[PDB]
C-alpha cells in the first residue's frame, strides 16, 4: 500500500525529469527539425526558446541522431 | 543661441533612435527568409555549359602538334613524342598536365584542333601530396564526376539556368527549363506562319 | 516540499551531528547554480551562432551535431588541448591570472539570481549592491591582462578596456538605484516580491539606462571594442592560445546570461505568468503545504524566469548585428554625458513620485 | 630587430639562442637546420652542414648586414642539403607526418 | 553504433580489400584508418585520382615527367613502386600495409577488379577505397561490390 | 551507342538538355558525350538512357 505522497510527489518529478530530458527534447528536434526552412520569424524565436529550455535534454540524445540527407533513387 | 542646439540634438537623437528601430526590424524581418546557404556536401551546385574543370585527354586523337604547349600562359603540357619512321607519322609515348601547376584558362582546349582535349565539371580536386596530381596520359580521361548521378547529392542550378523572374534555385519544380526557347524551337515556330 | 528540509532530516536520521548536516548541503546549490550557469554559456554561444546565421540568411553549425548542439562542446574541447604560448618577455603570473580575475567574479555574482523564491543561492541582504561591487574586478582582470605583455598592441587595448568597463558602471548603478527605492530594499527576492499583481512599467527610463550600461561592459558589437576585429587584431585576447582564450570566450557570454536574468530580475520579475499567480484560490490549492501545486508553481517560475531572460540575451545578439560600432569617443560619450545625467534625473524622478505618492512605490 | 632568413628545414638568424629566445646580436647568425623533422639525420651529415655553414659565412663575407645577404647564405645552405639528400648521405622522415616530398620524390638513378 | 570496436580490422584481414561508404562530411573514417594502424598495419593515402595502369604505379616502374614550363627540356624520374618500395620500408614489427584511396569513385570497375586481385598476390597488402555514398560508415568487400 | 556517333541529350531534368554532342568514351555502361560549342569543347558523361542517336 504504498500509496503515500511521499512517494507519489518522488514519482511526479522523476517523470517531470524523464519528460524534460529524454521525451520533450525528441519532440523539439523533430518539429524543429521539420519547420526550419519555412518557418517565420516569430516561428524560429519561439524554436530558438524550445531549444534554450530544454538544452539539457537535447544534449543527452544529440550523439544518437542522424540528420543525413537520406540518399535519394538516383535514377529517376 | 541655446535652444537652437537642443532642437538639434533632439532632432538628432530622436533620429537616430529611429534608424535604430528601423535597421531592427529589418533585421528580425531577414530570419524569416529561406536561407540562401548551398549546403555543398549535400546540395552540390551544379556547374555551366562552359565551365573550366579538369582537363580531359583522348590519347587517340592526339596527333602531337604541340599546340597545347605553346598556347599555354606557361607551357605547361608535357609531350614526349618519338617520330616514328614508318613514313612520317609522329607517336605519342607520353602526354601530361600537372594540375598543381595547371590555370585552368583551357588556351590549350580552344586550339586543340582535333578535339583531342576538353574540359570537364570537375572541380572537387583535392591531394594530401602536390606529386599525385600530375596526371598520366591514362589518368586524364577517367569519365568525369557528374554532380548529377549522385545518390547523396541534390543538384542545385545556378543564376543562369533558372525559369524567368526565378531568383533562388532551391525550391524548384522538376520541369525547369533555362530561360526562354532555344533557336530550334523558334525557327519551328517561325516556320508555321 | 523544501529539499533542504528532507536532506537534512534524512542525514539526520542516521545521526551524522545535525549541524554538520547544514555544511554537507552548501555543494548541492552551490553546484546546481554552476550547472545552470555553464549550460547557459552553451545556450549562449549555440543562440549566437545561430540567429547570427538567420539573421543573414544563412545556416549555422549544423556537421557537428543534430544542429549543431555539439558545437560550443567541440569549441571548448578544442581549447583545452591547444597548445598554451607564453610569449618572450612577457610576465607569467599576471599572464595566466588575468583570464581568471576577469572570470571569477563573473561567477560569483551568481549568488543573487533567485530562478524563483527559495530557489537561489541565499538571497542576500546586499543583493544587487553586492553584484555592483563584484563587476567592478574585471577591470582589474584586464589591465593585469595588458600589463603583462611585451606587446604595446595589447597594452592599448587593455587600457581601452580598463576604460571602458569603469565608464559604464555609475549609470549602471544609477539604474538598480531607482530599482531600489522602490524595491524598499536590496536582496533580490525582496525585490522582486514588490511585484506581486512589473518595475519596467514605472521605471521607463531606468530600463533603458540600465540595458544599455549592461549591454556596454565590453559585451556586444553596439561597443565590443576590445573584441573590435578590424579596427586592432583582438585588442588584448591577441595572445592567448588554449584554455587562457577560452576563459575570455567564456566570460563574456556568462556576463550575458547573468545580464539578461539580471533585467528579468529587476524589471520584469522570475516570477509571476503575468495574472497574480498565488491568488490561484480559485482550484481551491492549500499552496502552504500542498505536496503539489508547489512543484507546479516552481516549473512555472523557472520558465517564466527563463522565457525573460532568453527574451534579453535574444535582442542582446540581434543588436549584435544591427548596431553600427562607435569608435571609442562616442562611447565615452554614452556615458559621463548621456547616461551618466540621465541616471541621475531618472533617480530625482523616482524620489519626487515616491515622496508624493508614496502608493505604488 | 631581428634579422632572419627562414625556409623549410634552414632557419638563420641575427642572434644568440640563450634558452629558447632570440636576442638580435649582430654578430652570432645562428642555424636551425630541419626543426619540422622534413628529413631523418645523422652525425656525420650534421657536421657536413655545420661545416658548410662554416665555409659559407666566414670564408665568403666582408658585405652588409642585410636580409638580402642572409637568404643568399640560406639559399646556398639548402642547396647543400638538396644535394645531400640526393646523394642518400640523409632521407626523407617517412614518420607518421605531413608527408609531403618538398626536396623531389625518390628515384631511380637511370 | 556510437562507438566501435575492431571489426573493421578483422573483416580487412579476411577480406582483404574493402570498399567504404562514408558520409560526404569526411571526418568519421579517420578512426577506422587509426584502428587499423593501432594493430600494427601501415597505412597510404594516395587519392586514386592521379593514378596511372593501376599496375605500372602500384606494381611496376613508371616514367614520371614532371612540368617543364619552357625550361628544362623534358626530362623523366622513374620512380620506384608506390608498393614493393613501400613494403620494403616497413617497421621492423609490422603487420602488413594497407592502401587507402580517398576518391574511389573516379576509378572504373575494371580497376577496382584489379585491386581486389592483387590482393590475394603481394601477401602483406590490403586496400581500402572510400567509394562514396552512405550516410554511415559501412563497408563491403570489394571483390563484391562489382559484377 | 557507340563512341564516335552524334547525339542528342533526352532528359528534362538536366541542365544539358537537348543538347546534341559527340560520344569521345563509353565505359561502365555510362558515355562521355563531348559538346563542341560556344569557344571550350565541354565534354560530360550521360547515363546511356539519356541519349538519343540523333542521325
Ligand atoms: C542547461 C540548461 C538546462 C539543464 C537542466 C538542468 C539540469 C537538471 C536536470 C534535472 C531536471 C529534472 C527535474 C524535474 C523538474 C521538476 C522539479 C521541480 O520543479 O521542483 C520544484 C521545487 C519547488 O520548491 C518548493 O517550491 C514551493 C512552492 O513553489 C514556489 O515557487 C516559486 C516561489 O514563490 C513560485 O513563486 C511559486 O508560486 C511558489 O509557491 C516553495 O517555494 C518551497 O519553499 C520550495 O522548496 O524545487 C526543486 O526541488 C527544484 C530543484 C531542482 C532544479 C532543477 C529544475 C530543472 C528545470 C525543469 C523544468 C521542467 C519544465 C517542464 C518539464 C516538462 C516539459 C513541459
Ligand atoms: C563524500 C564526498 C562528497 C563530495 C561532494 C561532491 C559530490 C556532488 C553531489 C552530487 C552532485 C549534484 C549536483 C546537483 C544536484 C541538485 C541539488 C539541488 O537540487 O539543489 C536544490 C537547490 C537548492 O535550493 C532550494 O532551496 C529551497 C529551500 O530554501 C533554502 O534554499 C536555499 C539554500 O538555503 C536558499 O537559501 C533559500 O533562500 C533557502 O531558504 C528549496 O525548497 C529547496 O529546499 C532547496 O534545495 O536549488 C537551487 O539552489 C536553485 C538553483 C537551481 C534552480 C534551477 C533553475 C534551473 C535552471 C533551468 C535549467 C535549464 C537551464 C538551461 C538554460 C539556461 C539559460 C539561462
Ligand atoms: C561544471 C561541469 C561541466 C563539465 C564539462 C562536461 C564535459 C563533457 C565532455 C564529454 C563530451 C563528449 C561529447 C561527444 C559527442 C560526440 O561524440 O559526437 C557525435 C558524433 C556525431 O557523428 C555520429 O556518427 C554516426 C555516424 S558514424 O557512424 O560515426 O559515421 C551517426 O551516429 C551520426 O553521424 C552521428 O550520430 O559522433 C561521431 O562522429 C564519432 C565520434 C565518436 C564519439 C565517441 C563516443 C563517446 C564515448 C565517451 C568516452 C567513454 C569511454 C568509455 C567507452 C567504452
Ligand atoms: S591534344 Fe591537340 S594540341 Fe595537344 S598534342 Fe594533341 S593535337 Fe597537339
Ligand atoms: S588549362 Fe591553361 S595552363 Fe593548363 S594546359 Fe590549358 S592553357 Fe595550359
Amino acid at each position: 500500500m504504498a500509496v503515500s505522497t511521499e512517494l507519489l510527489v518522488l514519482g511526479v518529478y522523476g517523470a517531470l525529469a524523464g519528460l524534460y530530458l529524454l521525451v520533450v527534447p525528441a519532440i523539439v528536434y523533430a518539429y524543429l527539425n521539420a519547420r526550419w526552412y519555412v518557418a517565420s520569424s516569430f516561428e524560429r524565436a519561439f524554436m530558438y526558446f524550445l531549444v534554450t529550455f530544454f538544452f539539457p535534454g537535447l544534449l543527452l540524445l544529440a550523439p544518437f541522431i542522424n540528420f543525413r540527407p537520406q540518399p535519394r533513387s538516383l535514377n529517376s | 543661441k541655446f535652444l537652437n542646439q537642443i532642437t538639434n540634438y533632439a532632432k538628432e537623437a530622436v533620429q537616430s533612435a529611429k534608424y535604430i528601430g528601423q535597421g531592427l526590424s529589418v533585421t528580425f524581418d531577414h530570419m524569416r527568409r529561406r536561407p540562401i546557404t548551398v549546403q555543398y556536401p549535400y546540395e552540390k551546385l551544379i556547374p555551366s555549359e562552359r565551365f573550366r574543370g579538369r582537363i580531359h585527354f583522348e590519347f587517340d586523337k592526339c596527333i602531337a602538334c604541340e599546340v597545347c604547349v605553346r598556347v599555354c600562359p606557361i607551357n605547361l603540357p608535357v609531350v614526349d613524342w618519338v617520330f616514328n619512321k614508318e613514313l612520317k607519322k609522329k607517336e605519342l609515348k607520353h602526354y601530361s598536365i600537372d594540375f598543381g601547376v595547371c590555370i585552368f584558362c583551357a588556351n590549350c582546349v580552344e586550339y586543340c584542333p582535333t578535339n583531342c582535349l576538353s574540359v570537364t565539371e570537375e572541380y572537387e580536386l583535392a591531394t594530401y601530396d602536390r606529386h599525385e596530381l600530375n596526371y598520366d596520359s591514362v589518368a586524364m580521361g577517367r569519365i568525369p564526376y557528374k554532380v548529377t548521378q549522385d545518390p547523396m547529392v541534390t543538384p542545385i542550378r545556378e543564376f543562369a539556368y533558372l525559369p524567368a523572374g526565378v531568383m533562388s534555385g532551391h525550391d524548384l519544380p522538376a520541369g525547369a527549363q533555362r530561360a526562354g526557347e532555344r533557336p530550334e524551337a523558334i525557327a519551328n515556330t517561325a516556320k508555321s506562319s | 516540499i523544501d529539499l533542504q528540509g528532507q536532506f537534512i532530516s534524512a542525514l539526520q536520521s542516521l545521526g551524522l551531528s545535525h549541524d554538520l548536516a547544514k555544511l554537507l548541503w552548501l555543494p548541492l546549490p552551490m553546484l546546481m547554480m554552476l550547472i545552470v550557469a555553464t549550460v547557459g554559456v552553451l545556450v549562449a554561444v549555440w543562440l549566437e551562432r545561430k540567429i547570427s546565421a538567420a539573421v543573414q540568411q544563412r545556416i549555422g553549425p549544423e556537421y557537428i551535431g543534430p544542429l549543431g548542439i555539439l558545437a560550443p562542446l567541440a569549441d571548448g574541447l578544442k581549447l583545452i588541448f591547444k597548445e598554451d604560448v607564453l610569449p618572450a618577455n612577457s610576465d607569467r603570473w599576471l599572464f595566466t591570472l588575468g583570464p581568471a580575475v576577469v572570470v571569477i567574479p563573473v561567477f560569483l555574482s551568481y549568488i543573487i539570481v533567485p530562478f524563483g523564491q527559495n530557489l537561489l543561492i541565499s538571497n542576500l541582504a546586499m543583493g544587487v549592491f553586492l553584484w555592483i561591487a563584484l563587476s567592478s574586478i574585471a577591470p582589474i582582470g584586464l589591465l593585469m591582462a595588458g600589463y603583462a605583455s611585451n606587446n604595446k598592441y595589447s597594452l592599448l587595448g587593455g587600457l581601452r578596456a580598463a576604460a571602458q568597463s569603469i565608464s559604464y558602471e555609475i549609470p549602471l548603478a544609477l539604474a538598480v538605484l531607482a530599482v531600489a527605492m522602490m524595491s524598499n530594499g536590496l536582496g533580490t527576492v525582496e525585490i522582486v516580491e514588490q511585484q506581486s499583481q512589473w518595475n519596467v512599467w514605472r521605471q521607463p527610463i531606468g530600463f533603458l539606462v540600465f540595458w544599455i550600461a549592461a549591454l556596454a561592459e565590453c559585451e556586444r558589437l553596439p561597443f565590443d571594442l576590445p573584441e573590435a576585429e578590424e579596427e586592432l587584431v583582438a585588442g588584448y585576447q591577441t595572445e592567448y592560445a588554449g584554455m587562457k582564450f577560452a576563459l575570455f570566450y567564456l566570460g563574456a557570454y556568462v556576463n550575458l546570461v547573468l545580464s539578461a536574468l539580471l533585467v528579468s530580475v529587476l524589471y520584469f520579475g522570475g516570477w509571476s505568468f503575468p495574472i497574480p499567480l498565488e491568488t490561484i484560490a480559485n482550484l481551491l490549492g492549500v499552496s502552504e503545504t500542498n505536496p503539489f501545486l508547489q512543484i507546479a508553481f516552481a516549473v512555472l517560475g523557472i520558465t517564466m524566469t527563463l522565457i525573460k531572460a532568453y527574451f534579453f540575451v535574444f535582442l542582446a545578439i540581434l543588436l549584435r548585428w544591427t548596431v553600427p560600432r562607435v569608435r571609442i569617443d562616442q562611447l565615452l560619450d554614452l556615458g559621463w554625458k548621456f547616461l551618466l545625467p540621465v541616471g541621475l534625473v531618472n533617480l530625482l524622478l523616482t524620489a519626487g513620485l515616491k515622496l508624493a505618492f508614496p502608493v505604488a512605490f | 630587430m631581428l634579422l632572419k632568413s627562414t625556409t623549410r628545414h634552414v632557419h638563420i638568424y641575427a642572434g644568440h639562442v640563450v634558452d629558447g629566445e632570440v636576442h638580435p646580436d649582430t654578430e652570432t647568425l645562428t642555424l636551425n637546420v630541419d626543426p619540422d623533422n622534413e628529413l631523418e639525420w645523422n652525425e656525420a651529415a650534421l657536421a657536413k652542414v655545420e661545416a658548410k655553414f662554416r665555409e659559407l659565412v666566414a670564408n665568403a663575407a666582408g658585405e652588409d648586414l642585410t636580409e638580402y645577404n642572409l637568404r643568399r647564405i640560406g639559399s646556398d645552405l639548402e642547396h647543400f642539403i638538396r644535394s645531400l639528400l640526393m646523394q642518400g648521405e640523409i632521407g626523407y622522415n617517412l614518420n607518421s607526418r605531413v608527408r609531403n616530398y618538398s626536396l623531389g620524390i625518390p628515384r631511380v638513378n637511370h | 553504433g556510437l562507438l566501435a570496436g575492431y571489426q573493421f580490422v578483422k573483416d580487412l584481414e579476411s577480406a582483404g580489400a574493402l570498399a567504404l561508404f562514408v558520409p560526404p562530411e569526411g571526418g568519421f573514417e579517420g578512426r577506422y584508418q587509426r584502428r587499423l594502424r593501432s594493430k600494427g598495419y601501415t597505412t597510404l593515402p594516395m587519392s586514386a585520382p592521379g593514378l596511372g595502369d593501376l599496375a605500372a604505379y602500384l606494381t611496376q616502374e613508371h616514367g614520371i615527367r614532371p612540368a617543364h614550363t619552357g625550361k628544362e627540356d623534358i626530362r623523366v624520374y622513374f620512380q620506384p613502386p608506390l608498393v614493393t618500395y613501400h613494403l620494403e620500408n616497413l617497421p621492423p614489427n609490422a603487420k602488413g600495409l594497407v592502401l587507402w584511396l580517398i576518391d574511389g569513385k573516379r576509378l572504373s570497375k575494371q580497376e577496382f577488379a584489379y585491386l581486389a586481385q592483387l590482393t590475394q598476390t603481394l601477401p602483406k597488402f590490403k586496400v581500402v577505397v572510400e567509394v562514396g555514398g552512405d550516410r554511415v560508415v559501412r563497408w563491403e568487400p570489394l571483390a563484391d561490390w562489382v559484377a | 551507342i557507340l563512341p564516335g556517333m552524334t547525339v542528342k541529350v533526352t532528359n528534362p531534368n538536366d541542365t544539358y538538355y537537348q543538347f546534341q554532342g559527340i560520344v569521345q568514351r563509353i565505359t561502365d555502361g555510362k558515355v562521355a558525350v563531348l559538346f563542341e560549342g560556344g569557344n571550350w569543347d565541354k565534354l560530360v558523361t550521360f547515363q546511356a538512357s539519356e541519349l538519343e542517336p540523333v542521325v
